[PDB]
RNA sequence: GCUUGAGUCUCGUAGAGGGGGGUAGAAUUCCAGGUGUAGCGGUGAAAUGCGUAGAGAUCUGGAGGAAUACCGGUGGCGAAGGCGGCCCCCUGGACGAAGACUGACGCUCAGGUGCGAAAGCGUGGGGAGCAAACAGGAUUAGAUACCCUGGUAGUCCACGCC
RNA sequence: AGGACCGAACCGACUAAUGUCGAAAAAUUAGCGGAUGACUUGUGGCUGGGGGUGAAAGGCCAAUCAAACCGGGAGAUAGCU
RNA sequence: GCUCGCCGGAAGACCAAGGGUUCCUGUCCAACGUUAAUCGGGGCAGGGUGAGUCGACCCCUAAGGCGAGGCCGAAAGGCGUAGUCGAUGGGAAACAGGUUAAUAUUCCUGUACUUGGUGUUACUGCGAAGGGGGGACGGAGAAGGCUAUGUUGGCCGGGCGACGGUUGUCCCGGUUUAAGCGUGUAGGCUGGUUUUCCAGGCAAAUCCGGAAAAUCAAGGCUGAGGCGUGAUGACGAGGCACUACGGUGCUGAAGCAACAAAUGCCCUGCUUCCAGGAAAAGCCUCUAAGCAUCAGGUAACAUCAAAUCGUACCCCAAACCGACACAGGUGGUCAGGUAGAGAAUACCAAGGCGCUUGAGAGAACUCGGGUGAAGGAACUAGGCAAAAUGGUGCCGUAACUUCGGGAGAAGGCACGCUGAUAUGUAGGUGAGGUCCCUCGCGGAUGGAGCUGAAAUCAGUCGAAGAUACCAGCUGGCUGCAACUGUUUAUUAAAAACACAGCACUGUGCAAACACGAAAGUGGACGUAUACGGUGUGACGCCUGCCCGGUGCCGGAAGGUUAAU
RNA sequence: AAUUCCUUGUCGGGUAAGUUCCGACCUGCACGAAUGGCGUAAUGAUGGCCAGGCUGUCUCCACCCGAGACUCAGUGAAAU
RNA sequence: CUUUAAUGUUUGAUGUUCUAACGUUGACCCGUAAUCCGGGUUGCGGACAGUGUCUGGUGGGUAGUUUGACUGGGGCGGUC
RNA sequence: CGCGGGGUGGAGCAGCCUGGUAGCUCGUCGGGCUCAUAACCCGAAGGUCGUCGGUUCAAAUCCGGCCCCCGCAACCA
């Protein structure tokens, strides 16, 4: 059996990173709302 | 010409090569390559479009002059190559300048020969010259379709035009379909067949005889889902519905054929 | 050894002999257009079919494929089957003439090899007409026959096979 | 030469046993099929919800699929418990 | 610490990934560990990761993403040019020995290498977003030449050994050495040089290409390993000396030959076949726009710089992914002795472990297994499970056939050890000696040493000689499907699907069709011997009749016919 | 017959005994010619059937070797 | 009223031709080293094509939905 | 069990629907033809409309009971 999560760092940061995030109208809306619910981690990262 | 291979093996008991001699077995011209990316059958959206198509076999694309815009100078004709886009041979030229380049491999051609374009070329196949000066009943390839356009019609290997009139400033053109097309008399043709005749000869035995060319496996429509498809469901092969495309429109027997802007041009239908 | 067997060389004659590549004429079918009008086609009589959506007849033009009127005759050629519009090219065989030459190399020939009408088969093209099979209309006691209207394979070409 | 054969690493998963509050939310053991190809694998991208993908079973899309997950309509509505 | 057992192409040793101090030392046991715990990957405090040569960052791109303008779209936004990012790809450069409680191709010792700047001396024309060469490439198969490595022998050191023997053909340990430089070999590739001309290379060209000639026959490119050197250096078994008794200091002999041989290297070779096998930069080279007492470039030398980041530990697992210290899953490299075809397998070497609950009893019963008289499928839905067959060489082998097969059909014979042919044959490798020379890593000849099948004969041992692990059950008839392959991940592997082949039909290219409100793409930088849809499904013989119903195609005279 | 309801059709072969199997006759409830038909060498972790071989499958189980089960110490659940 | 003929006039249905709208996923140049695009020449089609509005037709490709009740269980038959 | 249809000279089929009169072909009989048969020609006979009863001026016909035949249905556990 291969459980359904094979950690890549970079696969991770690309994907749902903060840039990628910042990049679009959508993922500028998901950062409202992180700030809006006073979530200490915003974004994945290092 | 054709050969059969020997049935040693499930697989090799039905394929049939179509061996030429005459190929340069040597690499490829380089200063004539770029890269051919394969797309697998997705657009820009990077949706299938066309099924059936991708995996294969990573080929290179050679650039082949079908225009022909040069003139009036003499070309030695180096070697044959398989090429591996096209269904027919391509010869590799070189003019009496110093200049190399492709051009779609005619019937009657060999390693050596001495081929020309424009209209102070006589007939011979390999030259390319305005049909105006070409013989009617003549036999032709790679026609163009708006004059400069560089050529578009019956490329691929057997395949020939033959020119039935000329009315002027329009001559007409028998196609390979029996389609009788005209075409404006500025534009360009080669005299000739084009080679590697055999190329229908050639059946593939195996399955993946046709994996490797870039196909993928093709699915029945009884064997599909309502969901999936206007057949499939039932519980024991049931057709009873009209065949049609994977998207509704009536097939076997449906002509959709709708240009209209190209219409004055097609005088016969295919029959 | 000789020469009357047989074979060869020199010069010519006649021919649908065989093969490959082109060209020409009449006619047929279809397509397009004009003139024009109630029949056209067919037979023992008729009917199916075609026709006022305007046929057939007629004229003009075009696209095509197959076979070559007259010459043509129990005439010719080739071993046979079999082959005829014409032309170019490659080429086989037969006969005659006045001589020379090799010097019996000859005859037949199971096995064997090759060619071998049409029909038929396979791969791939082409497809006018004709036409198995087949449907329809008549004949008929019955007609899955003879006849008529349509009509596929095939008939044609290239490469093999039988 | 071979979608060639016998057969390890590798991949796949036909038979039985054990397990079923297991060691494991489909595994182990003793035998298996393929094993130079339509093979397998790593890294890195692309296609997404009435859509994607599919050698097509209505299978797969984060252990959930004849229409995923999360938030909002919404305290849906219920002649029913 | 003394024994035993286990794996040993792994349960060993190193990396990437991914975790995140879990590594090491001291100390502590309440909580974590399925038992106790002075123990540990657990608490607490402290220490440790040292780089111009490793990797990343950097240069350059692929798939693809972002995308000035631009096209398009109610808006959001989509696509996309020039560019700009993005490796799993290509591009500069280091090895040996020693040292720590923990890190070391990074630190020290010894010996080298690479990319640039500045300055100096002597020469000389340099110079792009531009051209060319190169970089630059596929599968598979076989041979030759070597190496890692292993064995034997020589040699050196030690021992002669607690029950019979062993100064001898006896036994055990060691016998290691790179990067770089020089030589430029086995092998492979290819005809060089020179003069002249040109619609060729968006412009130019002395460079490439092409076209005529002369001269001479080789020159040149590439290339593992070997031999020297690197090194009268290091290492090195064993002694000698101090013990906090864990180890440190000191000293230090032999260090060669032969044979076997890789899946590693030469080989990013050569042959052959086909499905026909990146791009760009570094580098090399040629010029335009221009600049010339310059500037730059070639060569030598001196000096300086080579920055930033990660570097510990685990890495086939108690530290990653599975809620767990979980019998699962995880890509790459190195990979020995004997037997064996082999990375199978058996037992071991190096190395690392005994799986973190045990002590007793030996009941029924359950699972993993050993054996079984007599019969041998009577069991049962059914030969399901076990059992048995099982290797090599050779003998030999049917129906049928698409003439490939079927087939390793079936059924059989010989397999141990010793001697002899022969103080080890055929064969392989191959030094010394002799000789020649276009003198070197050369070629003939020569044959010692070394190594080593297999065949035959004779003799002998056990009940059994492929003695274990390992290792086909086979024959007959017949249904479906041609066969390989694929699928219901986690109850269905099949007769289901795919398959090549065939048939029908649509499409003349701004092609049909599909994604997308549109642009733009795919289809295809292919064009009817092509592509899309459907049906059937190798191959052999075939594939009959019907146009009423539905659909489709063709023709449109008539009736009817929306908006206007 | 992957098709046949009636049916375990009838006949012959195989067994001492054959609702399966194999070969045929046609009464095809309701086969059939690309929703392809009838055959087919080879192939198949495929369906059905027979024979040899081989055995604990069975007649009928019998003994032994280990892991649990039982007792003792430490730890310490679950469904309900 | 029917049948009709010359002219004037009114628009409609077709045919041929031209070039300015427009198309141009033809050749060439510039912006620009850029196969996007825009503009400019030229050639080819051509008032078609294509697009917006109105409208007839086809239409399970797509969506929202309907498909009764009594019934000695339901279905079917029958009834209302 | 339920639903639909059918039963007509010797035979195979119309007519029922929407009631008063039953038709087509083969077969048969007598004659003609031919030497004889078939075929062909001429003419004619032949039917309780399954059975029974009721409704009606009138029943093959409208309806019902029963008999025989054909098809469908006889299903979900």
């Amino acid at each position: 059996m291969k459980r359904t999560f094979q950690p890549s760092v970079l696969k991770r940061n690309r994907s749902h990173g903060f840039r990628a995030r910042m990049a679009t109208k959508n993922g500028r809306q998901v950062l409202a709302r992180r700030r809006a619910k006073g979530r200490a981690r915003l974004t994945v990262s290092k | 010409a054709v050969v059969k291979c020997k049935p040693t093996s499930p697989g090799r008991r039905h394929v049939v090569k179509v061996v030429n001699p005459e190929l340069h077995k040597g690499k490829p011209f380089a200063p004539l390559l770029e890269k051919n990316s394969k797309s697998g059958g997705r657009n820009n959206n990077g949706r299938i479009t066309t099924r059936h198509i991708g995996g294969g076999h990573k080929q290179a694309y050679r650039i082949v002059d079908f225009k022909r815009n040069k003139d009036g100078i003499p070309a030695v004709v180096e070697r044959l190559e398989y090429d591996p886009n096209r269904s027919a041979n391509i010869a590799l030229v070189l003019y009496k300048d110093g200049e190399r380049r492709y051009i779609l491999a005619p019937k009657g051609l060999k390693a050596g020969d001495q081929i020309q374009s424009g209209v102070d070329a006589a007939i011979k196949p390999g030259n390319t010259l305005p049909m105006r000066n070409i013989p009617v009943g003549s036999t032709v390839h790679n026609v163009e379709m708006k004059p400069g356009k560089g050529g578009q019609l019956a490329r691929s290997a057997g395949t020939y035009v033959q020119i039935v009139a000329r009315d002027g400033a329009y001559v007409t053109l028998r196609l390979r379909s029996g389609e009788m097309r005209k075409v404006e008399a500025d534009c360009r043709a080669t005299l000739g067949e084009v080679g590697n005749a055999e190329h229908m000869l050639r059946v593939l035995g195996k399955a993946g005889a046709a994996r490797w060319r870039g196909v993928r496996p093709t699915v029945r429509g009884t064997a599909m889902n309502p969901v999936d498809h206007p057949h499939g469901g039932g519980e024991g092969r049931n057709f009873g519905k009209h065949p049609v495309t994977p998207w509704g429109v009536q097939t076997k027997g449906k002509k959709t054929r709708s240009n209209k802007r190209t219409d004055k041009f097609i005088v016969r239908r295919r029959s």
